[PDB]
RNA sequence: GUGAGUAAAAUUUGG
RNA sequence: AAAUCUUUCUCAC
């Protein structure tokens, strides 16, 4: 039915592909493709463009965003049991904590300074050395990336070492800064819609618009290209270490370590890869491998193709195409006058993943659709009513609600089917605030997060250091006694104010309440 | 009792960020296993019971949105709805009142959200989320006429005062002007002087509303300092003087420039609730502040230094009118008091910015080619590019003076794309 | 405020007390000595004199308020401050030389830079690839899509019945008869019965894929919503017959038979055999007590079943209907049939898309969007984007791909663009 | 249902 | 048996 749409439609209404198959096959295919490219047979991974014009950032102070170095996402931690290397899957926070414990460094900034200020590779930093760190940082673990619409065969993603992430954060931050300073229109941090709106204005001056994707983008970005880009912007020894680790990377497939001399393992350096092209020309509006440009004559098209080839951006002959009545980037399509193309476009459906969370996500999706010209408001209201009815059909069971309050949604035993406009205008029972896209977290969302905090890879016995002074910076150092004292003082204050836990705060509702 | 040693081995002290990263329990990921997790052990059922018993009664009630305006279908554009964060004093007070420290800490950061919108109002009003089609505005209907006229770019009924036209200051207005080294804030009843030492805004009465507005504009932290004093102070004279009122809407801070590094504020008007910059509005705004110094009222995509360098490079080869336009743009995009050489006359031109064949700058999502501006394109002559020689279905004929868009020209029997048309950027000459 | 001086600040305080016991100097780098609800204006704060103190190096100003007292650390011998008492404190406390490390820059060249560069040089390097020849041509015509569909048909063929897709239509049995038939079908297949639930046991695997053929389209699918809801519900409650308003299913966990001690309960990875009922008429007919019904099975892993069960059929159909052209009547094999076709087969195609956990139709949809929006494409390469049979395996994905291609052909025929 | 170990224990699955 | 290297783990309490 996506084929019989009057307007543009990507068929995103259903979820993406998924399966339980192991990621060994996909990782092997990716590594084989990278190896084949290294031989100089299929594609080109040798960068011949000129990057001598990029500004030098070697004099900038070395700073690290600590928040970007801690997350609940997975990563690979390398240990040595009996002289054999073991790669373990651990939360990135746990991996970085283990790295800091091994190096006996208070913070990652201290660790990077110590790494950059050791007289030799063999000098010991705590319980390790720069040589051992470089050896361990080249190990990766494979996993599957499912739920990617339009990819029936799931791709392989890779988990890296905390040291690799620590250096990658610095190099990527500096690459993003250089892009902001050099690109004709900065788009690294912009959304797909903003990129499309800017690209329309940029390409309005020419007849033909080339909408381009590259093929096997990560497998054709070599360590030499990364080192060239990092030297052009003055990354010093950090870039050298990162390139050395990239060249010697090894992927753990099932139970065997496989060498991957070529490639960069599925977007490890998006900003650097983009800079590899943006640093040689300003005729492309691009990020990652998604780019848009414009031309008037076949000679300009040949020049564009030569520029793409010289930058190791191998055009995807399957997907790239030329147009004259529309432009498209990041799955967003506009007419040449900057108007959104009629049709559903990239609008995606909402699956049943919880009584209230599904309604909240549907409300957000419909708000986005109606704010643009995708859908009239009455159609969105009808769709929201239908979604409420289906949620009632799916969730109004004793397994979920065991309640009958009138103000509750019909899917929780109530008799209330909220109007879309009423919900969006806050003209509803307080229970419906969480269903509002801008409202608080839904009950389903909170319970799921609390349960996820208790998994084997994330559970911990450490006492949470909550309810902190809004003034104390988070970069300050504390010990066990310090946290004990802080908690005791806060509890004493709360008890003196006749409370045992801090009052809940919602800033949006707080602002709305103010006269 | 001893888990600190196990979690952090060989270290006696760790950062707050690392310690708090180990106990994250407020992150939700939508996964295929949601239904099974919610069903297991009636987790969601028990959570709903607890929420209805204990959490729901404590939820405060809030009012509903009522203000509406007539909207029309329009070209897709990015709407920037800046939400200010809690101030330091308010955050400290709330924390002292026993509120959750983590949430209040998260609330101090001003947050900017850009959303696509395809509806426009007669006054370029901003809209609530999901209600652009119905025209629910972030603003509320004003009571008196002066409030309505202050925000209006073209007030309907002038009152003989600066708020709604050329004139002097009323009692409900105030101004902030930079005199020498000191910021003079005059309401009309109280006069104050402020200065920035390192990152604070030293003043006698930081609670002064004009002082708060100045601190927001300068991006500093209010701080009490009775030692601040000034010698030259022509605040009464300018207060009793009359200044021309620009035909521009309020900047994001809710003020309107009236002199070099001088801004007018209204007591009962807060942050701007209407779109400050637009295709039809950008160049008038730039011209309004060509000689008023940096404003900081426009967001530029990318490095401000690079944008200023490109502006200077275009300024080198421009004409007096184009030069004034470029200077106005530079003033518009430059933050106030952040050591930026926005004066294109005194800015050192670099030759590395002259090698590119086009100078592009993006202001509030609007991409402008400075070389084309120098050639008098956006203001004098429109740009035309032929898309095809065939008639496309569903496209209107070419008007006499076309605005930006795609039209069928029957004289040339071709589809044309008009861009940089004065009919869009300079509608009223 | 810079962490470099934090240690220095800690030395400066050194348990100095005022007012007979109370600490004199409060360090701004300490989470317990800091005064709550007070912005910091220096490295430390003297309570007795109520003044902030900041430490600076000779000729290196720091961003602090002017009123803050500065204790300049001279390069060679002494420490000089505006206040004499602070100078004396610096002299007495800094008995040793706590030299502070300098600011490290990103472009800092380490001692091992040359060695690592040599090592990287000695490692393998890529070789230049061939410059590809790009030829731009018109997008593929209807003939190419027809050829792809014909190739699929010839290669794989068609089944005699619709298999599990037939479950989208009601079977002529009531709830009790449906439960009876499903239970007796489970019994006839030697499914183990335990704890009031059915289990399918396996010992060896042929380790080769099952036969793949295209599923003919049933007339309609009025029970798509119930079917998807029941598929969602069953895997979480497998082993028992689950009913709905008009249909029933049975999800049987598939666990290895390991002798006397065998897996008694499924974990997060046990696969499920979903068994459903449809009108009889094929090789899968089952008879019991005069009740006749076709019994069809589907082997799913937990992720596939979760993906299939969470799709919303009604909302998807309405969203598609919002901006949809007239749907032509199609035959049992996806061909245009104006005289004897049915328009309700599109609901069946949508149900097949929902059932296809591979979602191969999304790739066809994206490529068709590109095709519609394209003026020129690469020669012989854009067309190959419609050849996706090598990326999928199974009857359901194969049929989904075939009918997506059929829909593309039908659109190109009925409503040429 | 509560924890500990296995190149893993479902927030799995990274940038 | 099927959407076929998948349908999968131990210990203390
Ligand atoms: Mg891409
Ligand atoms: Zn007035
Ligand atoms: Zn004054
Ligand atoms: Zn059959």
């Amino acid at each position: 039915m996506w084929a019989f749409q009057e307007g543009v439609c990507k068929g995103n209404l259903l979820s993406g592909p998924t399966s339980m198959k192991a990621p060994d096959s996909a990782a092997r295919e990716s590594i084989d493709r990278a190896s084949e490219i290294m031989t100089g047979k299929s594609y080109n991974a040798v960068h011949t463009g000129d990057l001598s014009k990029l500004p030098n950032q070697g004099e900038s102070p070395l700073r690290i965003v600590d928040s970007d170095l801690y997350s609940e996402r997975s990563c690979c931690w390398v240990i040595e049991k009996e002289g054999r290397v073991v790669c373990k899957s651990t939360t990135l926070t746990r991996g970085m904590t283990s790295l800091l414990n091994t190096t006996k460094c208070s913070s990652p900034s201290e660790l990077i300074c110590k790494v950059l200020t050791v007289e030799s590779l063999s000098e010991k930093i705590g319980d390790t050395s720069v040589e051992e760190l470089l050896s361990h940082g080249r190990y990766f673990k494979c996993a599957l990336r499912d739920q990617e619409r339009g990819k029936p065969k799931s791709r392989a993603i890779f988990l890296s070492h905390p040291f690799f992430r620590l250096l990658s954060s610095v190099v990527e931050t500096h690459a993003r800064s250089v892009l902001s300073k050099v690109s004709a229109v900065y788009t690294a941090t912009a959304s797909a819609e903003q990129r499309a709106m800017m690209a329309a204005q940029v390409v309005e001056s020419r007849k033909h618009v080339l909408n381009g994707d590259c093929t096997k983008y990560n497998e054709a970005i070599d360590a030499d290209t990364l080192l060239k880009v990092w030297d052009a912007i003055g990354m010093g020894s950090i870039g050298v270490m990162l390139a050395y680790m990239v060249r010697r990377k090894c992927v753990l497939i099932k139970d065997t370590l496989v060498e991957c001399p070529g490639g960069m393992l599925m977007g490890m350096f998006n900003a650097t890869a983009t800079l590899a092209l943006q640093g040689t020309t300003d005729r492309f509006l691009s990020f990652s491998d998604d780019f848009i440009t414009s031309f008037n004559s076949p000679a300009e098209l040949r020049e564009i193709e030569d520029l793409l080839f010289a930058s190791c951006h191998n055009l995807s002959l399957k997907k790239s195409y030329i147009s004259v009545a529309s432009l498209e980037i990041n799955s967003c399509t506009l007419t040449r006058d900057g108007d959104l193309a009629t049709g559903l476009g990239c609008t995606a459906g909402v699956p049943f993943r919880g009584p209230l969370v599904t309604l909240k996500q549907t409300a957000a999706m419909l708000s986005g659709a109606v704010d643009s010209g995708v859908m009239p408001f009455h159609s969105a209201e009808r769709l929201f009513q239908i979604k409420q009815q289906e949620c009632a059909y799916r969730y109004n069971n004793p397994t979920y609600t065991t309640r009958n309050e009138d103000f509750l949604p019909t899917c929780l035993g109530g008799k209330t089917v909220i109007s879309f406009q009423s919900l969006l205008t806050w003209d509803c029972h307080p229970f419906w605030y969480q269903v509002h896209p801008d409202g608080p977290d839904t009950i389903d969302q909170k319970v799921l997060s609390v349960l996820a905090s208790k998994t084997r890879r994330r559970r911990t016995r450490l006492e949470a250091l909550s309810d902190l002074d809004p003034l104390v910076p988070h970069r300050l150092l504390v010990s066990e006694s310090d946290v004990s004292k802080i908690r005791a003082a806060r509890q004493a204050h709360l008890k003196s104010l006749g409370l045992e836990q801090p009052t809940n705060f919602n800033y949006a509702i707080y602002k709305a309440v103010q006269p | 009792m001893s888990q600190f040693g196990k979690s952090f081995k060989g270290r006696t002290e760790v950062t707050i960020t690392e310690y708090r990263s180990h106990t994250v329990k407020d992150v939700h990921r939508s996964l295929l296993t949601a239904d099974k997790s919610l069903r297991k052990s009636f987790c969601f059922r028990n959570a709903l019971n607890q929420f209805l018993d204990k959490d729901l009664p404590l939820l405060p009630i809030r009012p509903k949105l009522e203000s509406r305006v007539a909207v029309k279908k329009s070209k897709l554009r990015s709407q920037l709805s800046f939400r200010p964060g809690l101030t330091q004093e308010e955050a400290i007070d709330l924390y002292n009142k026993g509120y959750d420290g983590d949430s209040v800490s998260g609330a101090l950061q001003d947050r900017v959200v850009n959303e696509p919108v395809a509806y426009s109002s007669a006054d370029n009003d901003k809209f609530h989320r999901g209600l652009a089609a119905l025209g629910y505005t972030l603003a509320d209907r004003a009571f008196d006429t002066c409030e309505s006229g202050f925000v209006r770019a073209i007030p309907t009924t002038p009152c003989g005062f600066i708020c709604c036209g050329p004139g002097s200051f009323k009692d409900s207005l105030g101004f902030v002007i930079k005199i020498g080294e000191f910021w003079h804030m005059y309401d009309g009843f109280q006069h104050f002087v402020a200065v920035e030492d390192a990152k604070f805004l030293a003043s006698k009465s930081p609670s002064f509303w004009l002082a708060k507005r100045l601190a927001k504009r300068l991006n500093l932290v209010p701080k009490e300092d009775p030692s601040v004093a000034a010698a030259e102070c022509p605040c009464k004279k300018v207060w009793e003087a009359s200044f021309a009122r620009a035909p521009t809407a309020l900047d994001p801070f809710g003020g309107r420039a009236f002199c070099d590094q001088g801004w007018v504020y209204h007591r009962d008007v807060g942050y701007a609730t209407a779109n400050h910059i637009s295709q039809e509005t950008l160049f008038q705004q730039a011209l309004s502040v060509r000689n008023l110094g940096p404003q900081g009222s426009a967001n530029v995509s990318g490095s401000i230094h690079t944008a200023l360098d490109r502006l200077r490079a275009a300024y080198s080869r421009g004409t007096p009118a184009s030069r004034s336009i470029l200077q106005g743009l530079a003033n518009l995009i430059t933050p106030v008091g952040e050591n930026f050489e926005c004066d294109l006359d005194k800015r050192k031109l670099n030759i590395k910015a002259l090698r590119s064949p086009e100078r592009y700058i993006t202001i509030e999502g609007l991409v402008v080619n400075l070389d084309d501006v120098v050639r008098g394109f956006y203001l004098d002559k429109a740009k035309v590019t032929v898309l095809s020689r065939s008639k496309w279905m569903g496209y209107e004929d070419l008007p006499q003076k076309p605005p930006n868009g795609t039209f069928y020209c029957r004289k040339r029997k071709a589809m044309l794309l008009i861009s940089c048309s004065p009919g869009t950027y300079a509608k009223k000459r | 405020m810079d962490s470099r001086f934090a240690q220095l600040t800690g030395v400066f305080c050194d348990d100095f007390t005022y007012s007979e016991g109370s600490r004199r100097f409060l360090s701004s780098y300490s989470t317990v000595e800091r005064r709550p609800g007070v912005p910091v204006e220096g490295d430390c704060y003297d309570c007795l004199k109520n003044k902030w103190i900041a430490f600076e190096l000779e000729g290196q100003p720091r961003k602090f308020p002017k009123a803050t007292v500065r204790c300049i650390l001279n390069n060679d011998a002494t420490y000089v401050c505006s206040e004499q008492e602070y100078q004396q404190i610096c002299k007495v406390q800094f008995k040793d030389y706590l030299e502070i490390d300098g600011v490290v820059k990103v472009g800092h060249k380490a001692s091992y830079d040359a060695e690592l560069r040599e090592r990287l040089l000695e490692l393998p390097h890529p070789k230049s690839g061939p410059k590809p020849r790009i030829e731009w041509v018109a997008p593929p015509r209807l003939a190419d899509i027809s050829k792809e569909t014909a190739e699929l048909k010839r290669q794989y063929g068609f089944f005699e019945c619709s298999k599990f897709l037939a479950c989208g239509e009601e079977c002529g049995l009531d709830q009790e008869a449906r439960e009876l038939i499903l239970n007796e079908y489970a019994r006839d297949r030697e499914f183990e019965f335990r704890n009031g639930g059915w289990i399918q046991r396996y010992t060896v695997a042929s380790h080769k894929p099952a036969t793949q053929k295209i599923l003919p389209l049933p007339a309609s699918a009025p029970l798509a919503r119930e079917l998807l809801m029941l598929i969602a519900r069953s895997t979480t409650q497998a082993g028992k017959v689950l009913h709905s308003d008009n249909t029933s299913i049975l999800a049987v966990p598939v666990m290895r038979d390991s002798g006397k001690h065998s897996k008694r309960r499924p974990t997060a990875s046990t696969h499920h055999l979903v068994v459903g009922l449809s009108k009889p008429g094929c090789e899968h007919d089952f008879e019991f007590d005069g009740y006749r019904a076709a019994v069809h099975v589907m082997h799913l892993d937990p992720k596939q079943s979760a993906n299939i069960g969470e799709q919303d059929f009604v909302s998807t159909r309405e969203i598609y209907k919002l901006d949809m052209l007239e749907l032509p009547p199609i035959s049992r094999k996806g061909d245009l049939d104006r005289a004897s076709g049915l328009e309700t087969r599109w609901d069946v195609i949508l149900l097949l898309e929902c059932l296809d956990s591979t979602r191969v139709s999304q790739a066809v949809a994206q490529h068709f969007n590109r095709h519609r929006l394209a003026l020129s494409v690469c020669k012989d390469e854009f067309r190959k984007g419609y050849q996706l049979a090598s990326e999928i395996r199974g009857t359901i994905p194969l049929s989904s791909l075939y009918y997506s291609l059929c829909a593309v052909r039908l659109r190109m025929t009925v409503h040429p663009f």
